[PDB]
Formats: C-alpha cells, structure tokens, sequence
C-alpha cells in the first residue's frame, strides 16, 4: 500500500509533436472497420434486411423444430453476420442479398451452442458436474478435440439453457 | 351429344 | 451530436481467468450483444482492433516484463516460477491460456482509439475491454497485466498538452497514477473506497511529486455511497478540475464495481447515478476516451456499459431489455436499471465537505488568471 | 355433318383500315402486364430473389414441420407472388424485398390446399367419396361456405396428395 | 430471336365443365405452372387479359346468342330450355357455373394478342386458353361457346390483307372455316381425322364457296398417323400454301388431341412431331398467334404446350420435368416427352399422295406470277 | 492475493 517514485516506476513522457512533425502511425495495422454509422440506409431497411437474414438462415437449416430453427436462426451470430454482410457489400441491399444466397444456396451461421453434437453436449454436462468450472481439465479429459475458447463460448451460452435449472 | 361427354 | 467509435474483438469474451476468479471477460461480450439488440451498435462506428505487439506495450513497460508475458504459458509455469514471483503473477492474477492475446486486444482497443482521437476523426471512442488500471511498469497487479490506459495516454500526449484522467472505479487507480506521478501534463483524479481495501493507496494526502505535485487528485470514501452523495461531490470537484487543469482530452475510466450489489465492491450506486458522471464529463465537449475497468456482478456490468454507451450517443433506451443470446441471465425482471439497496451510507455530509474543501485548496495551487 | 352458307353463318369481313384511319382500341381495357421479359436483372438475381421469397415465407409461417413449412413456402403461389413483387417494384431488388417484409413482418401466401382447415379437408374427402366429382353438390351439401372455384382449385391440388392413393 | 407475349388468367384453370366431361380447363394452369418452373415464364412478356365484353363478342356472334350466354345460369336452366335447344347447350356442351366468365377470358386473350400483333409490338403471341374452334355464329358446338379465333382474325384483318389459319387439332376446324367460307382474305387449312368422327365436315372436296372457293384447304386422315407421315405431308402443303396464299399474319391452332394416347383422339403423334409443325410455321417469320384447342389426356396437353412454348422462344428444355404443384400428375417417369404407340398407321403412302396431289391442284388455282 | 480470487 505505497506509491513509488523513480525511473523504474514512472513512464517516460512522450513529447508533443512539432507542427511539422507527423506521428507516423499506420492505421490499417491498428484497426479494421466493421460498420459505418453513416449509411445510405434507413433503420427500416436495416431492420428489414435483418429479418431477411433470419429467414434465409431458417430456410438454410431446413435444407439439412420449425420454431426451434427460427430461434436458432434468430440468434446474435446470424445478426452480427448480417450487419457485416451489409458493410462488406458497401450497404447495397441488392448486392448484400446475393452474398446471403451465393449461388442460389443459403448460408448457415451456427454458434458453438447449436453446432456441438448431442454427444458433445452430453460430455460437457458430465465434465462440468464432475470437474466444476475447470475448463482446461474439462477439455483434456472430456472434450480434447475442441479448442478451449470454444468450450468457454459454449459454457456461457449453455448457462441460459432451458433444461438447465440450477436455481429453485 | 357433340363429341363424347 | 458527438460521433462515437466502438472497439471490440469477438475473442475477448472467450478468454477465461480461471475457476473461482471474479474477473470475467465475458461481461464485454454481454454488453456488445445488448448494444446490437438495443439498436445502438447500428449508430456508431464499429472497429475490430488489431493485436497490439510488444513494440508498443514496451513504450511504457519493461522490455523484459512484456518478454516474460509473451513467453509465459501454463505449460512452462513450473519452469518460470522464479520470474513469476518478481512479476506478481499468481494468487489473484492467475496465469491462463491466451493471457497475452487478451492483453493485446485490450491494449489495441485503447491505442487505436487514442490515435483515432488524435487524428481528430472522432469525438468519443469506446473500448470496454480496456481500462485495466492497476498494472505497473514492471509487474502485474489487481487483475491487470498491461496498463492500456497509460499507453493510450502516452499517444494522446503527442497531440494534447494536458490530458485529464478520471477514474470512477471503486478501486484507486494507482497504476495510472504512479505512471504519471511526476508530470504536470496529466492529472489523475480518482474516487474510491479507502481503509482496509485494495490497493491501499490514494488517500487525501496523495497529491503527487515533483512537477506532478498538485496534479494527482484523490477522493477517499467509506462504504454505502448514494448516487445523490456521489453526484454532489463529483460535479463540484470536476468543474474545478476543468476550471484549473484546462485539459484538451479526457480519459474516463468507467469502472463498474462502484455500482450497488457488486461482488467485490461496497458502494450503493445505480446505473443512473454512475452514468450521470459520464454525461457530465461528455458535457465538457472534449475529445473523450471511455474505457471500462472493474465490475464483478456481470449482469449489471453489462447493463451499465450498455447504458453508458447510449449516453455517449445521447439516445434514449427503454428499461425493457431486448432479447439476446444471454437474455436469460437477467433475473426474473429483465430490466436495464438497478435500484439502490437499504445499505447504510457511512459518508456523512461532514466527512465529504472536509475532504472536498481540502481538494479545492489543492486545485487552487495550479496556475490560472 | 354439313357446312352452311348465308348471312346467318359467315362473318362480316372487317375492312382494312386506311393509312390515315386508326383502329381505336384502348389497350388498358384489354390487358395488364405482369412480367416484362427485358429486365435489368440476370437469371442469377431472379433465382436468388426466388430463394429469398421462399425463405421469408417459411419464416412467416414459423411466426404462426420444418421441411413441411419450407415445402409449403416453395409452392408455386409463393413463386408467382415473387415474380409479381419484382415487376410491381420495377425490378428493383432492394425495393422489392421491402414489399416482402412490409414493416419488419413477413408475408404469407397460401393456396387453397394449405389454407383449408383440417376439418374442411375432412369434409372434402367425405363429399368426394360420397358424391364423386360433382363439385356443386359437394359444396351445397358439404362445404357451402366455400366458393365453387376454390373447391375446384383444391380438388386438383389434392389429387397429388401423398396420403392419397387411388392407384395401386 | 422472336419476341413472345403470353396471356393467362389464373381463374381459367378453376372453371369446370362438369362431372364426367373430358374438356378440363385445368390443363392450362398445369402448363402455366410448368412454364414457370422450366424458367420460360421468365423469358416472355406475361399479360393478364381483361374480360372480353358482349360488345366485341357480337362483332361476329348474334346479339341474342351472346345475350343468351350472358344470361343463362344453372339456376334458370329449366326456365330457358326453349333457347337451350336452339343454341346447342347440353349433352356434350354443358351449362356450368362461370361459363360466361370462361368465354370472356378465352376471347380476351386471343383479341388482346391480335391487337398486340397489329400494333406490331410482338412477333409471337400465345394464348393456350383460346383456340376454341367448333363454335358457330348462332350456336355452341364441340365444347366451344365463343369462337375466339374468328374474333381474333377479324381484328387482324384491320391491318393484314391475307390471314392464314392453320389447324392441327385432330377435329376439323369447321367453326373457323364456316365463318370465313365466302372470303378470299382468309385461308383455312386443316389436318384431321375423317370418317365416323366429329364434326362430319372437312373432306377432300370441301373447298369453300364464292370468293372463298379454293381458299379452304383440308387434309382428311385415317387413324394412327406417325410424326414421320404427318411431317412428310405438312411441310410440302404449307410451303405451297405460303407460296400461293402469301399471307401477312398466321394463326396456328395447336390442338393437342392429335397427340398419341389422347382420350378422344386416335392419332399417333409425339410432342416432338406435333411441335415440328409449330417450328416450321414460325420459320416463315410472320406475325404469329398460337392458340390451343382440344386435348384430353391433360398430362400430355400440359407437356405439349409447355414444349411448344419453348419452341416459340427457341430455347432448349430438359426432358426432366421440373418440380411443380402438379408434379405428381406425371406418371412414374416425370418426363416431358412421349413416344408413339404400337398402334397401326392406316394412312398408306398411296392414300396420302392421292390427297396431296389433289390439294396441290387446288392451290395452283390461286393467282401468282 | 491482489484483490479476492
Ligand atoms: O460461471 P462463472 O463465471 O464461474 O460464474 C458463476 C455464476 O456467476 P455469474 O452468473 O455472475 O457469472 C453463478 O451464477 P448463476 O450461474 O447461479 O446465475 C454464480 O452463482 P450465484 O450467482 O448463485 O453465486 C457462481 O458463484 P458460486 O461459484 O459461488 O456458486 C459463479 O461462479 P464463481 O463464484 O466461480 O465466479
Ligand atoms: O378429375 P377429373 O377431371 O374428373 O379427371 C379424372 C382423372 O383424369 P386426369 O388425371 O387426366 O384429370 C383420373 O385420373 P387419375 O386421377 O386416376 O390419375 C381418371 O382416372 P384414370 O386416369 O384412371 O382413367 C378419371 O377417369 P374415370 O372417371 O374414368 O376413372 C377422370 O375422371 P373423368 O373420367 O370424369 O374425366
Ligand atoms: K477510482
Ligand atoms: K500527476
Ligand atoms: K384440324
Ligand atoms: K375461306
Ligand atoms: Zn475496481
Ligand atoms: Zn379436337
């Protein structure tokens, strides 16, 4: 509980650039844009596109439970993918819709929740109830073919499960 | 008839 | 109406600190997702931050502290234990898979945004991953490994003479303080619990040193502070601060463990009160860089920063939480706001006015006309 | 078996119009166009739109069986409606898609096959097996609230029914 | 490549002639639907025909025959029976609900298209509902109530000096013949079964009358005619016809009861052979108006006119039938084409060449240089 | 510790 002074504590203060000097920072190495906020589109059209992105998704998973598939297709991953599809296609609705149905065939986005097999899901509920929330061991011993970070993403999504009732 | 009803 | 830039990398919610550990990065993903469903995402410029390399992390940190972080794993955990103790990595700062990846994203978000502010192509920039303010030059501390805040500020100094740093987090922002303890170009103001609490620093008499004396403001506090008490001591002090320190870029750390019913915190603030600070700051129309920080009842962390994002867009959102992947997380109520608890506010008017006055004196010592 | 001659058999032959004379025929009273063949659109885009029109339809009937709803939405009525939606919107993909999701809500097209209630369908199979293909009496006595021409349209669609096996 | 206009009203498939009756309007809806799924619909100009009013139906028919039709119903069926017998409405031409609506659509399609041809804004125009060629001025006959063909032709005469009418239907096109029996402006050529068959007219010696003599061509035929025999007698005769009668607009009635395995017909033609006629006609690059007509094995009627529509667009289609609402109608095979039966062709080469020559003489009687 | 793991 003490604040220290010295070369090994304080930061070297970065000098203000001259009016002629330039910071020399490559912005593409630092960021890559995912949604412009000033679009030729209106809320209605974006909203509409989101409905469409959802419909494709449901029709996609109909081609290899109705309400279930629709809810599945209404999850955030599909929406996020819908907002990128717009931006990648320069907010051209007509161009962006092609992206969603590339060659007459729809696209499927499934989060780790939906994507895991019945038996993987099963494995997870055994590994949790047995190792609690120790997710490296849960993989090592129960789901070693999955990547840790996919098991995390799954965990949190699974915590909202319906059949999941730890509370009373 | 006409044809074949 | 101000233009806002939001920084987020999908991976950040998936990094995990360890079983039984309170810091849970997933709370940022929860926010992200609410923002999309509240329709706010739509309304701001969304950037994926590239990974910050050791190159720019060593612009403040040790060439061999970052080296250590780049290298350490849970594999070679028993091989390094020598260096582990010298650098504070353990009891409450675990090693964990992806750790360095996590730091790169948190730091990348803050730095990219700072640039964005310097390049004068935004008014506000938001990175909820960032804000990790306990980190030191040569050691990790309080769940913080890299101090993205310092690095962010260091870039801003390239275009801004005076950078103000405000810290709402319940814990004293000693990392950002210590890093700038001897400079007059950056003023670090912090409101926090004090007395049998971490990090043990930031009492009334913590004023700075050298050129940095009278440039480190602190407001020590006891338990149970209201929105009403907090508001009544934040606005006066910050208006003086602006009055005296006259900054040209603000960095507001919006720590959410100062909210009511936090797991680690013991303050009694509501999202509303907490946000009133962000709104007050924003009102001073300076290039602003909102970061997150602490927060350990993640349902509310989510709520808070979602709300406070709206504030930066000065758009209204309903108390009705929109459906989302984690909708079921939010109690029986599924509302945005929280109300304060019956918990007793041990910050009597007498105690707050004593401190206030002492600070008003400290601030008067600065130059003015 | 005889061909007749006279004023009461032959047609009065319509005289050729002068180079100055005009036929005087209002074309809007005679036809109304439903699809232009020279569109700014390509086969791919129309095809794509048709997939989209189908997806909406499936997602529409998900909002009050997956494969069943998709097939339902893939029937011709939905497609025809998709080709009109295009033409009405001047072959603007982006405008036409709004038409399909007017206010964030999708549109449902159901032919008489799909539209009839379980109990109406039932009535029909009793009326047929009892009155054969006498569709005015089938209505009068069994489905009097339906219009004859809807019962016809239903009939033909029902003849392809799966559960329908009159052949061996 | 020629421009095609297609006329269709959705209601037309739903009108019904009566229990046990062979004429089934639904076959047009089946075609329509195949056209959409074969992708042909896409490629031609699609028009809904407004209802033809008594105004233009009386341009050929009796003011009191149409009046009768406009009025008659199954309600007042026992009240009218007087007029029913004078007008032929019964045994094989039933009364039925919507009858007059049905006529209006069939006639509207043909007339609208004729105009379209006169207005020179199409090359080909198609109306499968139309073609109802047994109708007379003052009476219904052979399932035909209004002779859309005559009315169509009457409009064409407004811009065309010479209108050729070709009739493939197995039944002799006596309605269109009788209506134009005394004029030289319209030549009616017809290939049909003859001898114990309807309508009893159109033998070798049926040549016309008055100004219309040597302008009504007929080819009488016995059972079992091949594609090969038919082709070998259609092309020669039609090339002479064009040679001599030199028309400026063609109207081809594409009756599909001349196909093999028809319910009423007894010819042995395949879709391929049948269509070869449409293709041959089209080749003479004249404004062309394709109508349908008879056809009573509707699965094949559908196939035929679908194929023959492709021919007008000179686009290829696969033998694989595309899925459609009535897909299950098409046998175990689900193919477009039909093959001929073992049925015996009683049209010996000697018998066809006798007739051919007699017709070549008749046609030579026309003026030429 | 640091805070409260
Ligand atoms: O999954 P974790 O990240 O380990 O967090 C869980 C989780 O807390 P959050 O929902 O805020 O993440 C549990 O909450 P529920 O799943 O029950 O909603 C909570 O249980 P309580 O809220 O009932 O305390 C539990 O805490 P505990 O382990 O004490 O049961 C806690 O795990 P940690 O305490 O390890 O963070
Ligand atoms: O439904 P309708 O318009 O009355 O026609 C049907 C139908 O013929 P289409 O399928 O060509 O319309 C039947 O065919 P399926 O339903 O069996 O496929 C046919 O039966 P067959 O093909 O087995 O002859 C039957 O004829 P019938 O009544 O002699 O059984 C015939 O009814 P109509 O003879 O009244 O036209
Ligand atoms: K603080
Ligand atoms: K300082
Ligand atoms: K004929
Ligand atoms: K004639
Ligand atoms: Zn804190
Ligand atoms: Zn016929």
């Amino acid at each position: 509980g003490e604040i220290r002074v010295g070369n090994r504590y304080q930061a070297d203060i970065t000098d203000l650039l001259k009016e002629g000097e330039e910071d020399g920072r490559d912005q593409s190495r630092l960021e890559t844009q995912v949604w412009e906020a000033h679009n030729p589109l209106t809320d209605k059209q974006i909203d509409q596109f989101l409905v469409v992105a959802r419909s494709v998704g449901t029709f996609a998973r109909a081609l290899d439970s109705l309400h279930m598939s629709a809810a599945a297709a209404s999850r955030d991953i599909t929406l996020f993918h819908a907002m990128d599809t717009l931006h990648k296609n320069i907010y051209d609705i007509s161009k962006a819709i092609s992206a969603l149905v590339p060659q007459g065939g729809p696209v499927l986005c499934r989060d780790e929740m939906e994507e895991w097999s019945a038996s993987e899901a099963n494995l997870f509920e055994e590994a949790l109830e047995k190792y609690g929330k120790d997710f490296t061991d849960i993989q090592q011993d129960f789901l070693p073919w999955k990547s840790l970070t996919s098991i995390i993403e799954y965990y949190y999504m699974w915590k909202t499960t319906d059949r999941y009732v730890q509370q009373k | 008839g006409a044809x074949r009803h | 109406r101000r233009k806002v830039c939001y920084y987020y990398d999908g991976d950040v919610g998936n990094y995990y600190y360890g079983q039984g550990h309170p810091m849970k990065p997933h709370r940022i993903r929860m926010t992200h997702n609410l923002l999309l469903n509240y329709g706010l995402y739509r309304k701001m410029e969304i950037y994926r931050p590239h990974k910050a390399n050791a190159e720019e992390m060593t612009k403040y940190h040790s060439d061999d502290y970052i080296k250590f972080l780049r290298s350490i794993r849970p594999d070679n955990m028993s091989e390094y234990s020598k260096q582990m103790q010298r650098f504070n990595v353990g009891e409450d700062c675990p090693v964990f898979d992806g750790l360095f990846e996590f730091c790169q994203l948190s730091t990348g978000g803050s730095v990219a945004s700072a640039v964005k502010l310097n390049k004068q192509q935004t008014d506000i920039a938001v990175n909820w991953a960032g804000g990790l303010h306990h980190a030191k030059k040569s050691e990790a501390s309080g769940f913080c490994y890299v101090n993205d805040i310092v690095l962010a500020i260091l870039e801003l100094l390239k275009y801004h003479q005076r950078v103000l740093y405000i810290d709402i987090d319940i814990h004293h922002g000693d990392g950002v303080e210590e890093a700038f303890y001897t400079t007059d170009r950056v003023m670090t103001v912090s409101f926090h619990k004090y007395g049998e609490y971490f990090p043990g620093t930031g009492d009334l008499r913590d004023i700075g040193a050298g050129k940095g004396k009278y440039y480190a403001v602190n407001y020590p506090l006891r338990d149970g502070i209201d929105d009403e008490s907090y508001e009544a001591i934040f606005k006066p002090v910050m208006s003086k601060v602006m009055e005296m320190f006259q900054p040209s870029a603000v960095v507001l750390q919006c720590g959410s463990d100062s909210l009511s019913g936090d797991r680690l915190g013991c303050f009694n603030l509501t999202i509303k009160g907490h946000a009133k600070c962000v709104e007050f700051v924003k009102s001073f129309n300076l290039p602003m860089l909102m970061l997150g920080g602490g927060g350990y009842t993640i349902r509310n962390v989510a709520r808070c920063w979602t709300y406070e994002t709206a504030v930066a867009l000065d758009t209204e959102i309903p108390n009705e939480l929109p459906y989302n992947d984690y909708f079921e997380y939010f109690g029986p109520d599924f509302k945005l706001h929280i109300s304060p608890s019956n918990m007793t506010n041990q910050n009597t008017n007498e105690y707050l006015e004593k401190i206030k006055q002492r600070l008003f004196e400290n601030l008067r010592m600065l130059p003015h006309a």
